[PDB]
């Protein structure tokens, strides 16, 4: 016979004789495998970038403007690492490109871009 | 057609992480670069929004749950784990930015509520169960202030015993009575206004009002 | 000595876990990671105690437990001393599952026992038990869960192999059955809601012919949709079949001595995730 149900905190016990009170408080192994996220100051760097706005329909927050960018997240992996070229390539396809330079019409500007 | 073949690309591949997909969409969205569905994007959100509640990472989950498009769906995901998670959220300056994203008022003193409820405060309820708080401050100045509070809110028996307090009479004592009847701090309350009677005394009037503590009764027939 | 403890439930915010077991005794620990710290023991059951489970801290410290004796035992946490305030035994058999409601619809209890009988206990003004009861299954109910709404609703699992859906009726007063579901060939062991107010609704029901069917209404409407989780039997009878809250994932606590655990992907079928 076992037994096991999920917790509030998402998590889960069961039976288990070897400790003292007869379960186990198991951490959840988590699919989310990618070290910074565990870091609390990409989190607060990240909410620097957004914008929120109360709904329309009720009070409770919803986002407005976002600022994030592929090229974000960058800083926070290793040049070296498959990630990072994923991550990069993906900005260099789709962040906004600036174009400084000011030009005499705006299809222009389109094509340098 | 992206999305065409994001949704092509989620049922043959795993090459596209949950964090990546989310990122990848809300970008897209919120640069006009592309088009998703809300669904799609909320399906991505719901996503990675579960897989840090999952890593224990509440203000995390909580920041993610808030680019749902779907207002009923957000509301109850984030009141949810505000309220099952209230204490771990309020600990530094980066949670704090945390409950100022623009999370309600209400929400986070209501779930405060309950973890002092559970815990076995008094301002959030200013802000049945009052009764219950009644019961449990059963000095003057923070009467005072709880009757202020009331009237700025404006149980009537309560009030007037308050009213009395601070100071018909039969009225109120017959709503005392009946509060009483509605048990510790109820009999604390009655044994309060016995005092105050006894104090006011300090002739058919007074037996009408009248009409442990089965001996002080005795003793004052 | 703890051999065989037979439930355990978390509160609300996860400090007090409680334990019981087949000696009678309920267990409350104060947990931190590895240290649970045994903070009481209760004896009030007259055998094996099946299941514990809290209430919402809405209501107090409550812990609504069911064991071999018949009897469901309210407990209550009272100044740091534990004290039994209620009891519910109008079944005349060994009480199996104990379930509280959602907060929103009161304190409600829900009892399940081998009498096929599933009782729904208010607990009025005065503190005092109001039971509604109904009848469930035949030869017995094994289980008995709860389900989240914004049209009341509960499952259970039957030892007739049935999977049934009440509903709340202010014309009857008791509970009215609105749907049963038939796909198994031995007892029901555990029958469970999932907590996820998403498109569609899911149910796991784990059973002892070792199958565990999921049963996804599309809505409202159109009936559930059967599908064997896999189509092959588990090396043991299961057990237990739990819901999580953020994500919709199911635990499956099978004789087999690890507990297995399955996600829906975009096929709409279940994979295995661990």
């Amino acid at each position: 016979y076992t037994f096991a149900k999920f917790s509030t905190g998402s998590m889960l016990l069961t039976k288990d004789i070897v400790g003292k009170s007869g379960v186990s408080i198991k951490r959840l192994p988590t699919e989310l495998q990618r070290k910074f996220l565990f870091d609390d100051v990409y989190l607060d760097k990240e909410i620097e970038k957004v914008t929120i706005e109360a709904r329309k329909s009720n009070p409770y927050p919803q986002i407005s403007e976002s600022s994030l960018l592929f090229k974000d997240a960058l800083d926070y992996m290793e040049k070296t690492s498959s990630d990072y070229n994923l991550w990069k390539l993906s900005s260099i396809l789709f962040d906004p490109v600036s174009y400084p330079y000011k030009t005499d019409n705006d299809q222009v500007k389109m094509a340098l871009l | 057609n992206t999305e065409k073949l994001y949704k092509e690309v989620r049922q043959r591949t795993n090459a596209l992480d949950v964090q990546f997909c989310w990122y990848l969409i809300q970008t897209l969205r919120f640069n006009g670069t592309r088009v998703f569905s809300k669904e799609t994007s909320d399906e991505a959100t719901f996503a990675f929004a579960a897989q840090l509640e999952f890593a224990q990472l509440h203000g995390h989950s909580l920041f993610v749950s808030c680019f749902l498009n779907d207002d009923k769906a957000a509301e109850d995901t984030i009141k949810r784990l505000v309220m099952r998670e209230i204490t771990l959220l309020r600990a530094s300056t980066n949670d704090h930015i945390l409950n100022r994203l623009k999370i309600p008022s209400q929400l986070i003193f209501n779930a405060q509520a309950l973890k002092d409820r559970y815990e076995g405060s008094e301002v959030q309820n200013l802000l049945d169960l009052a009764e219950m708080a009644i019961v449990t401050s059963l000095v003057q100045n923070n009467e005072l202030k709880t009757l202020r509070e009331i009237l700025n809110e404006f149980v009537s028996i309560n009030v007037f015993e308050v009213y009395l307090k601070l100071v018909q009479e039969t009225i109120d004592s017959l709503i005392s009575g009946m509060k009483i009847f509605y048990v510790a701090a109820c009999c604390n309350v009655m044994s309060q206004e016995i005092v105050s009677k006894i104090l006011e005394k300090n002739k058919a009037k007074l037996l009408e009002l009248p009409l442990q503590d089965l001996m002080k009764c005795t003793y004052k027939i | 000595h703890n051999e065989l403890i037979h439930d355990a439930v978390l509160d609300y915010y996860g400090k007090r876990l409680a334990t019981c077991s087949s000696d009678k005794t309920i267990k409350i620990f104060e947990v931190e990671g590895e240290t649970h710290k045994l903070i009481d023991t209760l004896t009030g059951h007259e055998g094996p105690v099946w299941r514990v489970d809290w209430a919402h801290p809405k209501f107090g410290t409550i812990l609504a437990s069911c064991s071999y004796d018949g009897k469901v035992l309210i407990w209550k946490e009272e100044n740091g001393r534990w004290s039994q305030i209620a009891v519910h035994a109008v079944h005349s058999a060994s009480v199996n599952s104990v379930q509280w409601a959602p907060h929103e619809y009161g304190p409600l209890l829900l009892v399940a026992s081998s009498d096929g009988k599933v009782s729904v206990v208010e607990f009025k003004e005065n503190g005092t038990t109001s039971p509604i009861i109904i009848d469930a299954h035949a030869i017995g109910v094994n289980s008995a869960s709860w389900a989240p709404a914004t049209s009341r609703k509960f499952v259970t699992g039957g030892a007739d192999n049935l999977v049934k859906i009440w509903k709340y009726n202010s014309d009857a007063q008791t509970y009215v059955l609105e749907s049963t579901l038939e796909g198994h060939s031995d007892w029901v062991r555990d029958v469970a809601w999932s907590p996820t107010v998403l498109l569609r609704s899911y149910l796991a029901s784990v059973s002892q012919d070792r199958t565990c069917i999921i049963w996804t209404q599309d809505n409202e409407q159109g009936p559930w949709k059967k599908t064997l989780l896999k189509e092959e039997k588990f090396p043991d009878v299961l057990w237990r079949a739990s819901w999580s809250l953020s994500g919709n994932v199911l635990a499956l606590s099978g004789g087999d001595n690890k507990v297995t655990l399955w996600k829906e992907n975009l096929e709409g079928k279940w994979e295995p995730a661990g």
